[PDB]
């Protein structure tokens, strides 16, 4: 089950 | 036993030969199971194991959601990236993740992972805590301090210890007999004379998983540590390891080769004879 | 296929330079005259358009040398949009150019000349500017874009152009600069006033390591100074009036923390 | 920028035998950054349909792949596997050994 990934660097 | 799922993903930018790439795959153990890639048609998840294929029509659209956000989020990484290494546009360069959960043989959770790499270097990294960061450089050092003031490890953790280990469980239900499978290695060894006073005896396994073994040599009990090859993939879903060595000619006997594996009830213990 | 890329930028001034490169393994180009080489056939190898002028104005696609075929198929589409040949139109955000992360915000284009089409564009965005058709009101020609969900990627500095109906990769002069920042989700700062808010310096201070601190009056830009009890302040020196402040981080001048609670000068 | 160039493994997915349909591989691990080509030879010739898996990486974050196309060997025909990479001036080929 994917992450959801939205923090940006 | 334990296990572990692992999301890898690798985001590169080409200028002049691409718009960025972006590709992700999905493990379970040594066993792949789900892609994406950004330059492929389909611009969605892919199942590429039998036992997940059966997953219904919405989770490949929940998953495809996902991956997709993900693939945004580290293309403006990259842009990200430039600016913090002071770097021109005309280079290429290479992002890439790791994600994902341990559990033990209760399935329970173990250890969690969501780390970043920036040119084949340790970026930024979610301590065993799940509550804090390893910055690598000071470019990271920049990113910590964004991260920590989102206070974003709480979402990291909430996947690591809700999401993440859930999932992991359903799917060693969905692929029991191939990923709670345990094939041993088929073994034999193979002579080569080097020179007239020495020779090579190498020691090999064939057809097992999972990949992780212990192939070693003793010369009369002390091992003589030797050539060893990386572990490699069969294409089938097993893997295959030799190690060889050389020995004086006329002490073949005095050499045996050890073999140690999960597979295995006893550890094997090879003898070379002509 | 071929992959086709304009440097620096597809939408670049007259006068300005863009180079069409042309990726494959020697190469032509080609214009939507499909079958026609550009230039009389030209061979480029090592395309410098320079001075660029409206003529380079076009919707391009290459193919590069292939001897064990001779050609390879077409490239990717690239349109070069030369900017500069009609005054400007103006760019106006509603509510406001301050974008809470996860919000929406239409930009709106419009003049008072009769602009046909019209393009938005971020600044330093490789990605084609987006078109909408011009909408007739009231002496008016405009266009709303929708921009969102905000999020990193979509702040920074816009710019919006207007063509006319048979040169519309002719764009005119861009307008002025508008910023669009995403506030969020960075946890707020502190804003308080020296000596006080009745009166003047408006401090603005917080546990987390923003490098800059902007003040928003109901904008002004200051760098944070370490100070010490492990916090990082700026002073804002000033009719008074409602005043809130917002941290930032090097290198993310477009993304802003969440805004600190009003403060009211009076 | 760290620079790795690639391990060469080419090898049979089964044991060899002339006349019996196989898999040949070619297993490139250890490289950075991921832009490789790698070509299955035979006769010094490349052979058409080969396949390779999707990219991934180990904890050192250097990359992976395996390439594979079905193949059966004969006693005349020698296989071989040619890699190029950023850290390799010329192609680096290595002969399959049965
Ligand atoms: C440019 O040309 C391609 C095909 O030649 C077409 O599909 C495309 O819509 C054209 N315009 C833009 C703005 O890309
Ligand atoms: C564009 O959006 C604004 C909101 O700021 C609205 O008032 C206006 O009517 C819209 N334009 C049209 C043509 O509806």
């Amino acid at each position: 089950t994917y992450q959801w990934i939205i923090r940006n660097w | 036993g334990s296990h572990s799922m692992r999301y890898f993903s690798t985001s590169v930018s080409r200028p002049g030969r691409g718009e960025p790439r972006f590709i992700a795959v999905g493990y379970v153990d040594d066993t792949q199971f789900v892609r994406f890639d950004s330059d492929a048609a389909s611009q969605r998840m892919e199942p590429r194991a039998p036992w997940i294929e059966q997953e219904g029509p919405e989770y490949w659209d929940e998953e495809t959601g996902k991956v997709k956000a993900h693939s945004q989020t580290d293309r403006e990484n990259l842009r990200i990236a430039l600016r913090y290494y002071n770097q021109s546009e005309a280079g290429s360069h290479t992002l890439q993740m790791m994600f994902g959960c341990d559990v033990g043989s209760d399935g329970r959770f173990l250890r969690g992972y969501h780390q970043y790499a920036y040119d084949g270097k340790d970026y930024i990294a979610l301590k065993e805590d799940l509550r804090s960061w390893t910055a690598a450089d000071m470019a990271a050092q920049i990113t910590k301090r964004k991260w920590e003031a989102a206070h974003v490890a709480e979402q990291q953790r909430a996947y690591l210890e809700g999401t993440c280990v859930d999932g992991l469980r359903r799917y060693l239900e969905n692929g029991k007999e191939t990923l709670q499978r345990t094939d041993p290695p088929k073994t034999h060894m193979t002579h080569h004379p080097i020179s007239d006073h020495e020779a090579t005896l190498r020691c090999w396994a064939l057809g097992f998983y999972p990949a992780e073994i212990t192939l070693t040599w003793q010369r009369d009990g002390e091992d003589q540590t030797t050539e060893l090859v990386e572990t490699r993939p069969a294409g089938d879903g097993t893997f295959q390891k030799w190690a060889a060595v050389v020995v004086p000619s006329g002490e073949e006997q005095r050499y045996t080769c050890h073999v140690q594996h999960e597979g295995l009830p006893k550890p094997l213990t090879l003898r070379w004879e002509p | 296929k071929p992959f086709l890329s304009a440097w620096p930028s597809a939408v670049v001034p007259r006068g300005g330079h863009v180079t069409l490169r042309c990726h494959y393994r020697n190469f032509m180009l080609y214009k939507e005259r499909i079958h026609v080489p550009i230039f009389h056939g030209r061979l480029f190898q090592e395309f410098n358009m320079s001075p660029v002028t409206t003529a380079h104005a076009g919707n391009y696609t290459c193919r590069g040398s292939h001897p064990h075929s001779g050609w390879s198929a077409a490239s990717n589409p690239v349109v070069i949009m030369v900017t500069g040949n009609h005054r400007k139109p103006s760019l106006l955000a509603h509510p406001g150019p301050l974008v809470k992360s996860g919000e929406r915000v239409i930009l709106q284009c419009w003049s008072d000349i009769m602009f046909e089409h019209f393009f938005l564009h971020k600044e330093g965005i490789s990605k084609d500017p987006s078109r909408l058709v011009g909408q007739i009101h009231d002496g008016v020609s405009k266009a709303n874009f929708s921009i969102g969900p905000m999020m990193f990627a979509l702040a920074g500095t816009y710019r919006c152009y207007g063509s006319v109906t048979h040169t519309p990769y002719q764009l005119s002069a861009p307008s002025d600069p508008l910023d669009i920042v995403v506030t969020g989700p960075y946890e707020k700062p502190s804003l308080s006033a020296q000596p006080g808010p009745k009166v003047v310096t408006l401090s603005c201070s917080s546990r987390s390591s923003y490098d800059m601190y902007h003040l928003s009056r109901e904008e002004r830009r200051l760098p944070a100074v370490r100070k010490v009890n492990r916090t990082f302040q700026a002073d804002f020196p000033l009719h008074g009036g409602t005043y809130r402040c917002f941290g930032s981080f090097r290198h993310s001048p477009y993304e802003w923390s969440d805004p600190s609670d009003p403060l009211l000068v009076s | 920028m760290i620079q790795r160039t690639p391990k060469i493994q080419v090898y049979s997915r089964h044991p060899a035998e002339n006349g019996k349909s196989n898999f040949l591989n070619c297993y490139v691990s250890g490289f950075h950054p991921s832009d490789i080509e790698v070509d299955l030879l035979k006769n010094g010739e490349r052979i058409e349909k080969v396949e390779h898996s999707d990219l991934s990486f180990s904890k050192d974050w250097s990359f992976y792949l395996l390439y594979y196309t079905e193949f059966t060997p004969t006693e005349k025909d020698e296989y071989a596997c040619r890699v190029n990479h950023v850290t390799l001036s010329q192609p680096k080929i290595v002969k399959w050994d049965r």
